[PDB]
């Protein structure tokens, strides 16, 4: 995180601001990574 | 002795070819590299690129000009 903070503070206004750092406007598709337990008996955690 | 004006014109035009030629080569190489790195600014740099060539061209033209001043 510290190295990434230094690198992001270094680069400003680049060509489409990198690739993974690109603030791509007109958002049309969002992918979600949800992490859940493999087994039950957790309580309200999986439901929450 | 023969006419030294021919030798003068030849030397002037040849050196005006040597100097601005290498200058233009370096300018074009640098501009091409910069365009290949950051294309999003290319117009700005290419404008500056032409400016540099202009000055080099002027120097070469200067030699040619004085070459004509020796030619006739």
């Amino acid at each position: 995180r510290e190295v990434m903070a230094n690198l992001t503070a270094r680069v400003v206004g680049a060509a489409r601001r990198g690739t993974l750092l690109e603030k791509r406007e007109t958002v049309k598709s969002v992918a979600l990574l949800v992490v859940t337990p493999d087994r039950g008996l957790c309580g309200s955690l999986v439901a929450n | 002795m023969e006419g030294l004006n021919l030798v003068a014109t030849a030397l002037a035009v040849g050196l005006g070819a040597i100097g601005p030629g290498v200058g233009i080569g370096i300018i074009v190489s640098g501009a091409v590299q910069a365009i290949g790195r950051n294309p999003e600014i290319e117009n700005r740099v290419v404008t500056y690129m032409f400016i540099g060539i202009a000055f080099t061209e002027a120097l070469a033209i200067f030699g040619l000009v004085i070459a004509f001043l020796i030619g006739f």
